[PDB]
């Protein structure tokens, strides 16, 4: 309803100014939206917690899962010249997910 | 890989030296890269991002993150002069961890000097190249472990 | 993988009994081995997951004329550890002999724990050195378990009898258990005795009930020298590799103690590593040089501090090392653990690899020569004579003893390049 | 596996053959060497042979599927063949 709220704060050489009420709508808007941005993708679609993944127990810091995961691809005992076997590699992730 | 196939390694004595001349060197930079580099700077990353409150600048700060770990572990601008060093010293380990298993005397191993040679040269090599950043180059980052303690 | 800790021996079960003990009150876990309520960190290495959150150790109690494993059942934390796992003289050979009648049930109790385990990595031994029942008996495992499991690796948390020098076939004991130790151990951490009573007097009035209270101080090393292990972190994730630093020659593989605040009952890492390097902190009783020293520090520790603290330390050069070894020093760090009291908010830990250690095993060595010359104890029992007619172990003890000082005196020498 | 056709295909003629086989021995409980031990010496060399191609086929990678094939590998019985 913004042109419904131009109006009313219109209702009360001051052309500038007249115009510089009109601004801290689109203001009050963007200060919910990134709010709305941040929370949603916090509370709802946990982004702290995404990240915080992507770094833990992933690509950035291995822990303890990584070497579970580690250890058994560099064992030499049956193991295939390069040992790409997607199937066995997503096992190992899954049996080392622990989480 | 590196550090832990020299873990799983264990003239015969001589052997046993050559392992820690090497142990050293890539146990420290194992310690550089893993903790003074990545752990320090994702950090202030972590801390940061709560008090960012933008979708663009959130994008940015992540993005100044990702390019600054990217740079300070070797991986972007020389690479010939820089990477290929540490790339080659640590090939010498893996095959040294590659042609030795565990529990016999008779490895038939006459090569034992021209691996010391190799890996004595090419870490003075890796040295050197890492005391040339002192005139131009990331000092912070290379300076850090340039001191290697050398010998 | 998991640890299994094969404690024996009237005082290793002692020190078991308080490291578990010990890891329990800093882990979730009460006497009754049930998940705290009031409670991050790795506990699958060290306790088995029971369904019903009963968290017990892969703890392997062997007794030996029991007195003292009757104590121990007899407490609250009994529940804690029931793997149900025990099964029933003071000389080396009586240990020995008695040892190997009883080995196969024993080892199928290894062999049971390794199963449940999703898999093993290490026998770590609480041993006791010339421990009477525990020496010979231990020396006797140590030699079996190498054979049965080659790819795994034996770590010897050994209690090192100093005592001011009773049993009078001390020497004669703890030489065939180094023989042993040095020739079928992958690792091995040495404490003292004399040094540990020393630091008693140092930091309390005790002196007569020196035993009891030591128990803590050995707890304390033994459980700060797992915890980067016990919780998780960017580097050192495995025993193995972090046995690898410490360790730079199979033959050298004896490790010294040390831990900065002794009385841990704020301090900058500059500080505490300054500190630790002094041989008051030291917890062990021609020039002369470490191999390689090993730092992890727990606690309220600045980031950016760690490496300007190696760069001190460098500076500061309070550790005399030049061996055939380029190792020097690394700073490492583990997480100080919640529900336990963090007085001293930062506080460290040493694990070295020392050429002194050589003086304390030919202190024993020399106890043992004189000893051999004079005769006086041979025991000469018939358990002793029978087992060991022509008494020529000892010899083959005292040449391998031998071996080991030259080599830690040849590690000193600038060219250990050729043969030790 | 009845989605694909090969490895449905020959399963379905290892149990029909079997099925001839338990009609042979049906038939009598005295001796039959009347053709019948012809029959029956190509039968073992057919199912062995049909047996090990599809071992060789066993060995998405399902867990099930391969793990079925160590219950034979116990004896290594055909591979080793």
């Amino acid at each position: 309803e913004l042109d419904d709220v131009h109006d009313p704060l219109l209702a009360i050489t001051f052309e500038l100014t007249l115009r510089s009420c009109l601004y801290p709508h689109i203001d009050k808007q963007y200060l919910d939206c990134c709010g709305n941005l941040m929370q949603t993708l916090k509370k709802d679609y946990r982004l702290v917690e995404y990240l915080q993944a992507m770094r833990n127990f992933f690509l950035m810091e291995g822990g303890d899962t990584m070497y579970d995961f580690y250890t058994s691809i560099f064992d030499k005992i049956r193991e295939k010249e390069t040992w790409q076997n997607v199937s066995f590699l997503n096992v190992q992730l899954q049996e080392a997910v622990g989480q | 890989w590196a550090k832990y196939s020299l873990d799983v390694l264990l003239q015969i004595h001589r052997m046993f030296l050559l392992r820690v001349k090497l142990m050293h060197f890539v146990n420290s930079l194992h310690n550089y890269i893993m903790t003074r580099i990545l752990h320090s700077t994702g950090l202030e990353f972590q801390h940061q991002v709560e008090e960012a409150k933008d979708l663009d600048q959130l994008i940015k700060i992540h993005y100044r993150y990702l390019s600054t770990i990217h740079d300070r572990c070797l991986l972007r601008e020389k690479v010939s002069f820089v990477k290929e060093a540490i790339m080659k010293v640590l090939n010498l380990a893996l095959m040294f961890a590659d042609g030795w298993q565990a529990g016999l005397g008779t490895w038939r191993m006459e090569s034992i000097e021209k691996m010391e040679s190799d890996f004595k040269n090419c870490h003075m090599f890796l040295v050197t190249i890492l005391n040339k950043a002192v005139c131009r180059g990331s000092f912070p980052h290379l300076e850090s472990l340039a001191l290697s303690l050398m010998a | 993988r998991e640890i299994i800790t094969l404690q024996l021996g009237q005082c290793g079960n002692q020190i078991g009994f308080e490291f578990w003990k010990q890891l329990c009150a800093e882990h979730g876990i009460s006497p009754e081995g049930i998940v705290e309520e009031f409670a991050t960190d790795r506990k699958d290495v060290f306790f088995y997951q029971a369904d019903d959150e009963h968290y017990i150790p892969r703890a392997v109690l062997l007794d030996l004329e029991p007195r003292v494993i009757h104590s121990i059942l007899n407490s609250p934390y009994a529940k804690l550890y029931n793997p149900e796992n025990i099964y029933l003289g003071n000389n080396w050979a009586s240990g020995f002999s008695q040892g190997e009648k009883i080995h196969e049930d024993i080892f199928d109790i290894i062999d049971r724990e390794a199963d449940g385990s999703d898999s093993l990595e290490g026998f770590v031994l609480c041993h006791s050195i010339a421990g009477g029942t525990g020496s010979g008996l231990g020396s006797y495992l140590l030699e079996r378990l190498n054979d049965r499991y080659p790819k795994k690796l034996v770590q010897t948390y050994s209690v090192f009898p100093n005592q001011d020098e009773d049993v009078v076939v001390q020497p004669y004991n703890s030489l065939l258990t180094l023989k042993r130790l040095t020739q079928n151990a992958d690792c091995v951490v040495v404490l003292d005795n004399t040094a540990l009573n020393r630091i008693a007097t140092d930091r309390l009035h005790i002196q007569n009930p020196s035993f009891s209270q030591i128990n803590q101080l050995v707890s304390t090393i033994m459980s700060a020298s797992t915890t980067t292990l016990r919780y998780p972190g960017y580097m050192n994730n495995d025993l193995i590799g972090l046995i690898a630093s410490l360790i730079p020659t199979p033959r050298l593989h004896f490790l010294m103690t040390g831990y900065t605040p002794l009385t841990t009952d704020k301090t900058t890492v500059l500080d505490v590593m300054r500190r630790l390097l002094q041989p008051k902190n030291v917890m062990v009783s021609t020039n002369h040089c470490y191999i390689a020293i090993l730092n992890i520090i727990q606690g309220e520790v600045d980031p950016t501090q760690v490496h300007k603290s190696l760069q001190r330390i460098r500076e500061r050069k309070l550790a005399n090392f030049i061996p055939w070894g380029p190792a020097s020093i690394q700073v490492a760090l583990s997480r100080k653990s919640p529900y336990l009291p963090s007085a001293h908010r930062v506080s460290g830990l040493m694990m070295a690899n020392h050429t002194s250690i050589s003086s304390l095993f030919e202190r024993t060595c020399r106890q043992y020569d004189k000893l051999r010359k004079r005769e006086a104890f041979l025991e000469q029992f018939r358990k002793e004579d029978m087992f060991k007619d022509n008494f020529d172990e000892m010899d083959t003890s005292r040449e391998i003893v031998q071996q080991l000082i030259d080599e830690y005196h040849a590690a000193t020498r600038p060219d250990y390049i050729s043969w030790g | 596996f009845i989605l694909l056709k090969p490895v449905f295909h020959c399963l379905n003629e290892i149990l029909d053959l079997c099925h001839s086989f338990c009609s042979l021995v049906s038939q009598n409980l005295g001796p039959l060497d009347e053709r019948g031990a012809a029959q029956l010496s190509i039968l073992v060399k057919g199912f062995s042979r049909q047996s090990s191609l599809l071992f060789k086929i066993l060995s998405h990678q399902i867990n099930s599927d391969l793990a079925q094939l160590l219950l034979r590998l116990d004896y290594n019985k055909y591979y080793t063949q």
